[PDB]
């Protein structure tokens, strides 16, 4: 039999073995994190082989191995899709997870529940693999909700902290709002196509209507934190830094984009939904890049960077370039995870300080970290012939050379400049100048785990772009002819972002003080979106939940109409009937009245 | 079917002739054995039901409910013996007798072929529940609760009885097989409208339908733990099962007589989920969550489709297990601290880690995490409702959100944060409590591997 | 001199911008003293039980009992049928029901009369 | 946190707290150290300009416009120490804080490990048990009949007394319990 | 051990009932103010200021530090809404009604400009992309039995 299927299933299966051993003796030892990391490294090495098979012959497969249940005419089976997207994303995710687990072995060394932390990371990885390889909508929903629940558990890792629990519940709330659209798409595809698997859905929908695609767009907006449902990703920085590096930067947050990539045959036939996706991505990327340039927490800046890159992924979906969007996912994973680990090393060295205003000159004090973050910021800004270039350069060219919304294109270019702006902000404030941290200097990056994990993702961020670009078949018609100024536009706007940000950062050395502008206040306070939307709707909903639903209806009026009215009426009737004084005169007078009435009203009618 | 009934009847002299220190052991072992025997009813046919005799029959709808009842008896016995330790021998035997009689009535109710016998057993289940609530409840409100539990039911069921006998005067039979084979349409008349209402409103009250549900928070909050477990897990479903049997004679009237009940169910599902967000009592929150899930079940039964019937069956079983587990979880903390206020005891994950894991799994099944059977039923009902009208998703999705919002809320309030400083009597979890939680949760997860076994006749 | 900050329900007035904290009278000082005395008496009452070595269980808080009772059982005895309560109950309890009934009935009437005309595109719709 | 609050803040205390808040927010605005030192000296001079004002109405109104200026010109994202109430590590280690009474519920097998620790624990429990009644008597003696006025507690005053209500202060879990 | 007369009761009308209610809730009589005597059922319960728990002093030694409550003090009617896992009413650097104007203006401007950009799109000065076999008639769904209208392309 073909080794392809066996290897693809074994790569996923072996990741579950430490979960089975979580009740064994090794889980109570200090060797469990190393065991989990070694298992993930072996899984990555194994998954490298189906990738080679696909790069050789373009091999793709679907495996329907276990029949779950049959609902008259709808068969639900455990089926895995092993197309280009799955076999390309699995090794990238495994590589990033391997680096991040090696990093976590050093970052979380003193945590009393480090074994539980590694188990939780493995559980998230398993759920995300389920999401990526799913062939029907039910399995994909299983992966969707699994990654959501693992995100909830890892954001609220320090469960004695109120802010962590609030952030975890916020993430749940926003992703549930997206789940509404996911469930709408599922119901539509079942009642209209009589299927949940991708094959029949593609066969039966040649002109896909608006409803299922809009549901999918809502689910993607929730999962990838687009402008309507954006605020939960920055607040997810409450979790430990490895959680931010793995889930909320490079792997889980792209899931929504991945969903739109899974259904691109249906989406390319609908232009309204394509325009909606493009506009949502454009406003998202520019708004989040605008918020990033004034933030002072390093994790918050990198999280807003992640949101802006997801917005760019959505705009390249909107111009009908799904393969380019997937390529950007794979490229951005490397350097965004590396940037988060560099931030984590800085934070750990400076006694868990995350504010860039207290980070001084680390260029010489943390040389390897400085080198890695410089290379990562260069990859993020699209420096030529780096990992981000082969992805970002093409996306900008495709938006420039397409029949597209003009406002969306302008917003994308401005966001491209703002990317270099906030990268400059991070580098200038964290690594240049004079120290601004407390005088007891604890700076130490001489740990082999940290160095090796950073080194691995650094080699990735340097060469993966070239390797992956030259080792895949052409899925697109290339833009070979364009005006020269349009060819150089991305570099030009990046240069402007660099120069303008550097000038404004250098003016902070002058002995001049001025009160802030209103535009600065809008940028720093996140467009006031969490100040209004996290207070007004929540207050009104909870207020109506108590005053109207609980008290006015259940405790008052529903009591009043049925049971209290009955009790009152029966009590009054009982009092009226039973209050007879016992005098026979009154009784016998009533008897006479009764006898007369019976003689007149019944006895006269026969 | 007597192979289930007679051992259950034999449970009574066995507990009344047991030694004073052996009642719990004997009752638990033999109820578990009865559950094992009842597990053989799951072999169902497809085409038609298992017709044991003229009196009793088993269907793909009845069998999961019977297995759930027989499985719930040992869990109730396990959960009852802690707070009944100081009780005398005779009153302990009387409590066990009430539980056994309730199981016997429910088992006969779920398998009766004839609608009057079903009605008689359906009412007979009232008496043991009333005695349990009003004799072994803890607070002074229990008496009032009992009254609310009683007259809400009877005010619905007395018209049904009349309708039933009326039907037998015109049809000639109340045997369910005859009723199904000889079914005829209902014309559009006032008499037919009122006969429809008499046939439906008793099961509506039992669900309970939003607006007729005020008895449920009182009765479930004031009841002892076994009372709450049986009231939520099995008794509510008596409504659903009843509806699934009686709608076969109500077509095509249900095509328009169902609009007010559908509106009530959808809006009140939103309303009760929202009520759960502002609740100071931990048991009250669980009761209102039950109301919301049962509203979804009402929608499923009213729209009368195979997918909706399958979803309603699955959701009934899943909710029974989940709500029983949640009530037991709340009762553990209540026996710790002797208060049901949710914010009194906080940060319990620090002090009771394994019980925190149980809380987490129960909360996950409450919000219907895939691939649990809770979500299987919910998704089937939502798909059928979407086919009924595409706008329903707006309400359904909203419900989903609110459900998660209160579930985790409960989890965050009791398990996370910091512990209350002055509460210093929180002892480690007993093996009995952990085993009870496991015996709730493991069958629920195993049902995911074989969902059809709970999907009902329409599968 | 500078733009003035105005408070709202969900963004309240800061203490430092509150004039009441700058216009101080002897009665204000004595009221603050009484508030501190009440707080201190309650604190001593709590701490005498909190540090008691022989105390085991829960220190019952009458304030929590009063709060839960007022939120649950004290509501109906203090309810009075009023035009304000009558209109609010009628609206919030009945208006949504007819609103949703109208919406769903209109949608289903459209769908049904569109099925009758033979123009709905029901192909591949065999599950329901 | 360790000091019992008073009924009100004096003008001097309010002025000092405003000085501290203004300096901290200025440091948030002026990231670099030399610039912050320059502008903090300017703030100190502007603050000393009215140090010797006698009319308390004038001083109070000066404090009012100082507060108004601070509220208009405060940093929207001021620097917060990591373990401060708004910091990124505020209540991070609260889940690792376990009350000492939990040790009484350990299985005897668990207490077989750590024998010396539990011997010292029994010694501490004996001390608390023997001191409780004297602590209560001292609190009753020293409290005016109209109840306590503030939350301040007295020290021990005899030869072998302990300060009343000391157990839960002394047996705090830790700041880094695990 | 809470007796009967320590539970909340009806709305107080006489000054003596107000003094008794203030004493019951451990409040000063000058500070005690009930909810207005409408029919909503508040009864005797005090109407506390509508601040949230996040506004309380975090440097005070609260009996419940996470809730920032003290034992015995009267509890706000809406405590479970203001627990600081939830609705926050803290003062903001920028006024409410000014954040609202800026946010709404930004969103409305973005929506209007996206509509304008839809009206005036961007494109390149090229003609349509051409495909060989009647615009790939058989590839895009086929129907090879109806002789499709010939799409012919010429060199330029
Ligand atoms: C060119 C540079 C511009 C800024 C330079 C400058 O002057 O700085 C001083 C000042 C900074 O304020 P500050 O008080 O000094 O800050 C306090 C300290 O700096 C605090 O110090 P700090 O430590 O926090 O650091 C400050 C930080 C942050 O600095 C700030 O505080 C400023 C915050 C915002 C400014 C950033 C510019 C991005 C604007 C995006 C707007 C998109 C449209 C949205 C429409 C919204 C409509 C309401 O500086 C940075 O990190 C870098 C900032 C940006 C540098 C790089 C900018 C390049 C991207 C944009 C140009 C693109 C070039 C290529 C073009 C591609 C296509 C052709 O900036 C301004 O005052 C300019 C604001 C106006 C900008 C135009 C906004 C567009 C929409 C306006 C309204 C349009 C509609 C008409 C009305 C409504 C009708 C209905
Ligand atoms: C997906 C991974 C697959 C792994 C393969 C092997 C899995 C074996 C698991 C067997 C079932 C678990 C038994 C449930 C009660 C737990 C017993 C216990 O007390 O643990 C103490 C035990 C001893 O630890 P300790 O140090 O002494 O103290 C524990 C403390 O209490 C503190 O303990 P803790 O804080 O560490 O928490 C304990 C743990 C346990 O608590 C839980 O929450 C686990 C229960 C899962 C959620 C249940 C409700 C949600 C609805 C999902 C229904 C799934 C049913 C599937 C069929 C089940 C068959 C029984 O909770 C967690 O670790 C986080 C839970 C988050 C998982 C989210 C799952 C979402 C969907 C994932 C995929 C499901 C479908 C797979 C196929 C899809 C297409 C390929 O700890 C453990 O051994 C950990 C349990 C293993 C984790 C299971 C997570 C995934 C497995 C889900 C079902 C397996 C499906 C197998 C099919 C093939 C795949
Ligand atoms: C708290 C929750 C409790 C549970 C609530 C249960 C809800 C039950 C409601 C029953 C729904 C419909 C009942 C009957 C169907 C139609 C009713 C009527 O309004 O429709 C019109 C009926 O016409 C008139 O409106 C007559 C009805 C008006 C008189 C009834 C009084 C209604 C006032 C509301 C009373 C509140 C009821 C609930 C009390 C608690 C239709 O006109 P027409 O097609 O020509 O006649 C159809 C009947 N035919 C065919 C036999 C001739
Ligand atoms: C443990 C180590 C075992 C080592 C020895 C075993 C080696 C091979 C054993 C082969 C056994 C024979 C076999 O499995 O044949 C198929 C046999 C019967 O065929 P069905 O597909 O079930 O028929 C339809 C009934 N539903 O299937 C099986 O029993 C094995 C199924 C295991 C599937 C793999 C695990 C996936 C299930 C996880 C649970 C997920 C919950 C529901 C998911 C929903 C997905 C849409
Ligand atoms: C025409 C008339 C038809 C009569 C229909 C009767 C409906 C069935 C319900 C009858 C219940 C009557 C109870 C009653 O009114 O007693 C008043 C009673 C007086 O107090 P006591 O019980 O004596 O004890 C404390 C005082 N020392 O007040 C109460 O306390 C009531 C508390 C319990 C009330 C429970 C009622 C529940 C009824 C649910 C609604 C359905 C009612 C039945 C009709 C349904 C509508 C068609
Ligand atoms: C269909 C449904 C659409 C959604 C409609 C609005 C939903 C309203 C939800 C009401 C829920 C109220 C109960 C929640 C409990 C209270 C709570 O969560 O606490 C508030 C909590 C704490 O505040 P923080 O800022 O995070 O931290 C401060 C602490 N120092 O914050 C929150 O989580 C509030 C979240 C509310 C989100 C509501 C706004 C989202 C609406 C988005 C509409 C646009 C959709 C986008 C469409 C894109 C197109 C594809
Ligand atoms: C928890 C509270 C629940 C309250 C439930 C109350 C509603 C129950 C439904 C009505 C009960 C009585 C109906 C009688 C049973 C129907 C059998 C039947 O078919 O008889 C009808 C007769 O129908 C009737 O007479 C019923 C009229 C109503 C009599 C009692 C009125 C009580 C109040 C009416 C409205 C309340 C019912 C609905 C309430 C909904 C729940 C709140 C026709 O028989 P014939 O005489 O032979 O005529 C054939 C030629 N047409």
């Amino acid at each position: 039999m073909n080794p392809f299927a066996s290897l693809t299933l074994t790569t996923l299966t072996i990741l579950t073995i430490p979960i089975m051993m979580s009740n064994s003796n090794i889980y109570k030892t200090n060797l469990y994190p190393n065991y989990v990391k070694t298992t993930v490294s072996y899984a990555f090495t194994l998954s490298l082989v189906p990738l080679l098979m696909f790069m050789h012959t373009g091999q793709e497969m679907i495996i329907s191995n276990w029949h779950w249940m049959t609902l008259q005419t709808v068969e639900l089976s455990l089926s895995f899709k092993m197309d280009y997207f799955s076999v390309m994303f699995i090794p990238v995710a495994l590589f990033v997870t391997w680096s991040i687990m090696e990093f976590s072995m050093w970052y979380m060394h003193s945590d009393p529940f480090i074994n539980r932390f590694f188990k939780y990371l493995l559980l998230f990885l398993i759920t995300m693999m389920i999401l990526v390889t799913a062939n029907n909508l039910f399995q994909l929903f299983i992966g969707w909700e699994g990654v959501g629940i693992m995100s909830f558990l890892l954001i609220g890792w320090w469960h004695g902290r109120t802010d962590a629990n609030t952030a975890a519940l916020q993430a749940i709330l926003y992703n549930r709002i997206g789940d509404i659209g996911f469930v709408l798409s599922m119901a539509w595809f079942l009642t209209h196509s009589n299927a949940w698997d991708l094959q029949q859905i593609f066969m039966l929908n040649n002109e896909c209507p608006n409803m299922p695609l809009i549901g999918l767009l809502l689910a993607a907006a929730g999962k990838s934190a687009q402008f309507g449902l954006h605020p939960w990703l920055p607040s997810a920085m409450e979790g430990p830094t490895p959680v931010s590096a793995l889930l909320h930067s490079s792997t889980m947050v792209v899931a929504g984009v991945f969903l739109l990539i899974r259904f691109y045959p249906l989406m390319e036939t609908n232009k309204l939904v394509q325009t909606m996706t493009l506009c949502l991505g454009a406003i998202t990327t520019l708004f989040t890049a605008l918020c990033a340039i004034t933030q002072n927490d390093i994790k918050k800046i990198v999280a807003f960077s992640t949101s802006s890159q997801l917005g760019l992924m959505m705009v390249t979906i909107g111009i009908n370039q799904p393969h380019l969007a997937f390529l950007h996912i794979c490229m951005h994973a490397f350097f965004k995870a590396m940037l988060f680990m560099c931030s984590g090393s800085i934070i750990h060295s400076l006694n868990d300080e995350q504010d860039i205003r207290k980070m001084g000159g680390l260029y010489k004090a943390m040389p390897f970290t400085t080198t890695a973050l410089i290379i990562g910021s260069l990859a993020l800004t699209g420096m030529p012939y780096l990992t981000g270039f082969y992805s970002k350069d093409l996306i900008i060219e495709a938006v420039n050379m397409s029949y597209t919304n003009a406002w969306a294109l302008l917003m994308t270019l401005i966001a491209t400049s703002l990317t270099a702006a906030y990268s400059t902000r991070i580098i200038f404030f964290a690594f240049l100048g004079k120290p601004r941290f407390p005088p007891l200097v604890l700076i130490n990056e001489n740990n082999p785990l940290l160095i090796n994990s950073i080194k691995r993702l650094l080699i990735g961020s340097i060469f993966a772009g070239f390797i992956i670009s030259n080792n895949i078949p052409p899925m697109t018609v290339p833009n070979t002819t364009m005006p020269l100024y349009m060819k150089m536009t991305a570099l030009i706007v990046t240069i402007m972002g660099f120069m303008l940000a550097l000038e404004l950062n250098n003016t902070t050395y002058y002995l001049k003080f001025k009160y802030p502008s209103q535009t600065y206040k809008f940028s720093n306070m996140l467009g006031y979106y969490p100040s209004i939307m996290h207070r007004l709707p929540t207050y009104h909903n909870l207020s109506m939940s108590q005053k109207s639903a609980s008290s006015l209806l259940d405790l008052i009026w529903l009591e009043t109409i049925l049971p209290k009215t009955t009790s009152f009426i029966q009590m009054k009737m009982s009092i009226m009937v039973s209050n007879q004084k016992g005098l026979i005169k009154l009784y016998f007078l009533s008897f006479l009245i009764t006898i007369m009435i019976s003689m007149t009203l019944f006895n006269y009618h026969e | 079917m007597l192979k289930i009934i007679i051992p259950t009847t034999m449970l009574l002299p066995m507990t009344w002739m047991s030694k004073h220190n052996m009642i719990w052991i004997n009752a638990t072992v033999h109820s578990l054995l009865i559950s094992l025997i009842s597990l053989s009813l799951l072999n169902q046919l497809g085409e038609n039901s298992l017709n044991f005799s003229l009196t009793f029959f088993s269907d793909s709808l009845s069998a999961p409910l019977l297995v759930l009842t027989t499985w719930l008896l040992p869990l109730m016995l396990m959960a009852s013996q802690s707070h009944l330790s100081k009780e005398t021998t005779t009153r302990k035997k009387l409590y066990i007798t009430m539980l056994i009689l309730l199981q016997l009535f429910l088992i006969m109710t779920f398998t009766a072929t004839e609608l009057i016998l079903f009605y008689i057993l359906f009412e007979a289940t009232l008496v043991p529940t009333l005695i349990i609530i009003t004799r072994w409840g803890n607070q002074t409100e229990r008496l009032n609760a009992g009254l609310y539990f009683l007259f809400y039911t009877l005010a619905g069921s007395l018209p049904l009885l009349v309708a039933l006998v009326y039907i037998q005067n015109t049809t000639g039979s109340l045997n369910f097989l005859i009723i199904h084979y000889w079914s005829h349409p209902l014309s559009n008349s006032w008499s037919n409208i009122f006969m429809w209402l008499a046939c439906i409103m008793a099961f509506m009250v039992k669900m309970p339908l939003y607006g007729l549900h005020l008895w449920l928070p009182k009765a479930h909050v004031e009841a002892p733990i076994a009372g709450s477990m049986v009231l939520a897990a099995v008794l509510l479903k008596l409504g659903g099962y009843g509806m699934m049997r009686i709608t076969t004679i109500l077509n095509p009237l249900t095509n328009y007589m169902a609009y007010p009940f559908l509106m009530l169910s959808m809006w009140g599902m939103i309303m009760t989920s929202s009520i759960c967000l502002r609740q100071t009592d931990l048991k009250s929150l669980i009761a209102y969550s039950s109301v919301s899930h049962m509203a979804l079940v009402i929608v499923a039964i009213m729209i009368q489709t195979p997918w909706s019937f399958m979803g309603a069956t699955a959701l009934m079983i899943a909710h029974g297990l989940t709500s029983s587990m949640l009530f037991c979880l709340a009762n553990t903390n209540y026996e710790r601290v002797h208060s049901r206020t949710m914010i009194l005891a906080r940060g319990l994950q620090t002090l009771l880690p394994l019980m925190a894991t149980w809380w987490l799994v129960a909360s996950l099944t409450n919000l219907a995490l895939p691939p649990s059977i809770n979500l299987i039923g919910e998704l089937f009902i939502i798909t059928a409702s979407f086919s009924w009208s595409n706008i329903t998703i707006i309400l359904m999705g909203m419900n989903m959100m609110i459900t998660a919002l209160y579930s985790l809320y409960m989890l965050i309030t009791t398990q996370r944060g910091k512990y209350t400083h002055h509460i210093n009597n929180i002892k480690p979890s007993f093996t009995r409590e952990n085993a009870l939680m496991a015996l709730h949760i493991l069958p629920l997860l195993l049902l995911t591997l074989n969902p059809k076994m709970i999907l009902g006749p329409l599968y | 001199s500078f733009p003035k900050y105005k408070p709202s329900r969900l963004a309240t007035l800061p203490a430092t911008l509150d004039p009441a904290e700058y216009d101080i009278s002897p009665e204000t000082r004595k009221a603050q003293a009484e508030r501190l005395a009440i707080r201190s008496r309650l604190k001593r009452e709590y701490l005498l039980q909190y540090n008691d070595p022989n105390r085991l269980g829960v220190i019952e808080d009458p304030a929590l009992i009063r709060w839960t009772y007022a939120r649950s059982a004290n509501i109906y005895p203090n309810f009075r049928p009023t035009p304000k309560t009558s209109l609010l109950g009628a609206l919030f309890g009945i208006g949504p029901l007819f609103f949703w009934y109208y919406v769903f009935k209109t949608d289903r009437d459209k769908k049904e009369k569109l099925i009758q005309e033979g123009k709905l595109d029901q192909t591949f719709n065999i599950s329901y | 946190a360790f000091s019992a609050p008073a009924a009100y803040l004096t003008h001097q205390q309010k002025v000092l707290r405003l000085y501290k808040r203004a300096l901290r927010h200025l440091e948030s605005w002026c990231v670099h150290r030399d610039k912050y030192r320059y502008f903090a000296c300017l703030m100190r001079a502007r603050f000393d300009e009215h140090k010797n004002e006698k009319d308390m109405v004038k001083a109070t109104q000066l404090l009012r416009q100082a507060e108004e200026e601070f509220w208009y010109g405060q940093h929207p994202q001021p620097y917060i120490f990591p373990e401060s109430p708004g910091g990124t590590s505020y209540e991070r280690y609260e889940c690792y804080k376990v009350p000492e009474w939990c040790l009484d519920d350990w299985h005897p097998s668990e207490k077989a490990m750590y024998p010396d620790y539990f011997a010292k624990r029994e010694q501490w429990k004996r001390l608390r048990r023997e001191s409780w009644e004297r602590e209560v008597k001292q609190l009753q003696e020293e409290t005016p009949p109209g109840g306590p006025r503030t939350e301040a507690l007295p020290p021990a005053r005899k030869e072998g007394d302990l300060p009343p209500l000391w157990w839960h202060i002394v047996t705090r879990p830790r700041e880094r319990p695990m | 051990h809470v007796t009967k007369d320590m539970f909340p009761g009806p709305y107080p009308k006489t000054p003596e009932e107000r003094a008794a209610a203030a004493k019951k809730y451990n409040m000063r009589v000058e500070d005690y103010e009930p909810y207005p005597d409408d029919g909503m059922g508040y009864g005797d319960y005090p109407k506390l200021p509508d601040r949230s728990q996040q506004e309380r002093d975090p440097w005070y030694d609260w009996d419940h530090p996470d809730l920032r409550l003290n034992w015995g003090e009267p509890i706000h009617w809406d405590l479970d809404m203001y627990i600081r896992n939830r609705v926050d009413t803290s003062p903001t650097p920028v006024s409410w009604n000014t954040m609202c104007k800026h946010l709404f203006g930004f969103v409305a401007f973005m929506l209007f400009m996206f509509w304008v950009g839809e009206i005036y799109p961007s494109y390149q000065p090229v003609g349509p992309k051409q495909y060989p076999y009647n615009d790939l008639y058989l590839e895009r769904g086929g129907d090879p039995t109806k002789e499709p209208e010939p799409v012919v392309h010429y060199e330029i």
